[PDB]
């Protein structure tokens, strides 16, 4: 609920995964 | 997914199997929306002109996984379905019109390292990232190329596209339930989600407030990775309201 | 090819 889209081991633990920066530069 | 990479452990953990019981098999891909309740494409569940029709008995819902085919004990947990919500005007029968449907687990799932719920978008959060050129995140264990299969969960990054392009790549009737993504054939990069991923999450994450949103699910395209062909993803936004319904009425 | 899942979710 209030905590969805926020991953265990990657957003909960301030980690990015390899790819999730091309979704960031995409939006202009 | 044709042309993408392995997942990262715990990268997608909200990618649900939809699973077979007999023959056990992979059919479909769906998502984790809360601990009792699963998105997929209604297409996973009825397409008569396929002679598919399944009831809740016939499948098992299989979440936290990463191998395609192997049990991973300890990590992924394995659910029955109590009930199958379809869309009332799903239209199988020309265009995949709303290829949306609900599952409700028999007990709730619970969260790991591994499982957790995807965020469904409101109307501010889709008006804001639903845009030409912006890219979401395709994933599933369908098939590598149109005509094999993967160890492990596959992701691919793909652009969403401008409507009147999307509309002049195929003879098909595109509507408002359905938005398209891909690389153009100029664009160089490619990638396209294949047979197997149906029903699987195209997601974003939000730049506003770092979280992860569904914005659509894995429909229809011609072929897999076709050169001027594009991937349709059903609008979850534009379809919430039934969400909201189905999950207030039989929640 | 997937590997058998234990009998207690096919019950
Ligand atoms: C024309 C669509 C409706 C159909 N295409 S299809 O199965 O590949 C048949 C086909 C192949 C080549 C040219 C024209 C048609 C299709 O996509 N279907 C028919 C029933 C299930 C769904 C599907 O496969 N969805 C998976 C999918 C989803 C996405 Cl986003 C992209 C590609 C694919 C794989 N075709
Ligand atoms: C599919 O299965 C249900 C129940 O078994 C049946 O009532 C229905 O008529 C079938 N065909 C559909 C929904 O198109
Ligand atoms: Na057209
Ligand atoms: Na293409």
């Amino acid at each position: 609920e209030a905590d969805c889209g926020l991953r265990p081991l990657f957003e909960k633990k301030s980690l990015e995964d390899k790819t999730e920066r091309e979704l960031l530069e995409s939006y202009i | 997914i044709v042309e993408g990479s392995d997942a990262e452990i715990g990268m997608s953990p909200w990618q649900v199997m939809l699973f077979r019981k007999s023959p056990q098999e992979l059919l479909c891909g769906a998502s984790l929306i809360s601990d009792r309740w699963v998105l997929t494409a209604a297409h996973c569940l009825l397409y008569p002109p396929w002679d598919k029709n399944f009831t809740e008995n016939d499948l098992l819902v299989r979440i936290g996984k990463h191998s395609r085919t192997r049990y991973e004990r300890n990590i992924e947990k394995i659910s029955m379905l109590e009930k199958i919500y379809i869309h009332p005007r799903y239209n199988w029968r020309e265009n995949l019109d709303r290829d949306i449907a609900l599952m409700k687990l028999k007990k709730p799932v619970a969260f790991s390292d591994y499982i957790h719920p995807v965020c469904l978008p409101d109307r501010e959060t889709a008006a804001s990232l639903l845009q030409a050129g912006y890219k979401g995140r395709v994933t599933g264990w369908g098939n590598l190329k149109e005509t094999g299969q993967p160890s492990v969960l596959q992701v691919v990054n793909l652009p969403i596209v401008e409507r009147p392009v999307c509309k002049d790549s195929t003879r098909i009737r595109i509507t408002d339930n359905m938005f398209c993504a891909g690389y153009k054939p100029d664009e160089g990069k490619r990638g396209d989600a294949c047979e197997g991923d149906s029903g699987g999450p195209f997601v974003m994450k939000s730049p506003f407030n770092n979280r992860w949103y569904q914005m659509g699910i894995v429909s229809w395209g011609e072929g897999c990775d076709r050169d001027g062909k594009y991937g349709f993803y059903t609008h979850v936004f534009r379809l919430k309201k039934w969400i909201q319904k189905v999950i207030d009425q039989f929640g | 090819d997937f590997e058998e899942i234990p009998e207690e979710y096919l019950q």
